[PDB]
């Protein structure tokens, strides 16, 4: 799988309080990330099935 | 060692089936439902919820009953269309598995739920009770 | 808007058909 | 600012005034009545009640409907003709107060109530329903 | 009252097989 498989990974995971829908008595959190992943030559593998 | 919790923690009856019984809630300061299903469902049963007012022409029998206007939340991103409030059990909901539910902000005496409409056949299954945890006096 | 918590009653134990696969060689 | 006692103490109709209704208690650890009535009352009503056990067909249908025992507190003293603790709601209640009952020693998983002879008629103004205290799943 | 003790003379032996686990046919 070193080379079969691989996963990119374009920026980590960040949180934080989203500024605006937000009261004096309310408060909204807003988070993500971005990541992929594809499969390289898949010739390097062997699926046993039935 | 089941203490007495009748006073404590009451419970009264909101929807057997047939007929709704407006309950007063002065007394406590707080309050929740419970929902329990006698037999298998066919619909997503749906439930108005409504709110009475001391009757002027006695203070101890409560008056008609308005729709109650449910406040939603800070991110409640799907909110109530026109009917201000209400409730909807999901469908596949069996017996021996009861379930829970509130409101945020009470603007009355006297608290009532009846089956809202195209779900009464459906409703005549569910039992609703209330309970209070208030004492206030 | 009401919410609907269920965490329900009585509990159903399941029951398990485990297998240990059958004997056999055979192939033909 | 009511919080959600739906859990964290539900409740469940027991005695509707028509038939009764036989309630897990396998759930929980502590578990009481609240007594209403509807309208006015005539000669005082009296109650049985009754335990189930798990039936061998669902392992969870509430079996038969056996009479709980009744004990003795240090000076309960006082004592009926059997035992089998019973409960008799007096009269002249009017449906604006409430009667907390519990029974303090339980066996079995179904609790049930039963108007007793010469108080059905009047118990169908009586609407009965449990709460438990614990969680303990 | 009566304070009965209750105790024999004889007893027969405690006859008792062995089962041993039997016979594998071997999941068919």
């Amino acid at each position: 799988w070193k080379t079969a498989f691989y996963a990119v990974e374009k920026r980590p995971m960040f949180f934080e309080q989203y500024e605006g829908g937000s009261s004096a008595w309310c408060v909204k959190y807003q988070f993500g990330a971005e990541d992929g992943g594809f499969v390289g030559c898949c010739e390097h593998g062997r699926i046993l099935q039935i | 060692m089941n203490f007495n919790v009748g006073v404590d923690f009451p419970s009264f009856i909101a929807w057997d089936g047939e007929e709704s019984f407006p309950v007063k809630v002065d007394g406590f300061n707080q309050f929740g439902f419970t929902f329990k299903t006698i037999a298998a469902l066919t619909a997503a049963t749906t439930f108005n919820i409504f709110y009475h007012e001391p009757s002027d022409a006695d203070p101890c029998v409560p008056g008609p009953a308005i729709r109650v206007p449910e406040v939603p939340f800070c991110d409640t991103v799907l909110l109530s269309e026109d009917g201000l409030a209400a409730v909807t059990l999901p469908e596949t909901v069996t017996p021996d598995s009861f379930c829970a539910g509130t409101v945020p902000c009470m603007n009355g005496q006297w608290i009532s739920i009846a089956p809202a409409t195209g779900s009464e056949t459906n409703a005549a299954n569910v039992q609703i009770t209330v309970t209070m945890k208030g004492a206030t006096r | 808007m009401v919410k609907l918590n269920c965490r329900p009653l009585c509990q159903a134990p399941t029951a398990s058909r485990l297998v240990s696969p059958p004997c056999f060689i055979c192939r033909g």
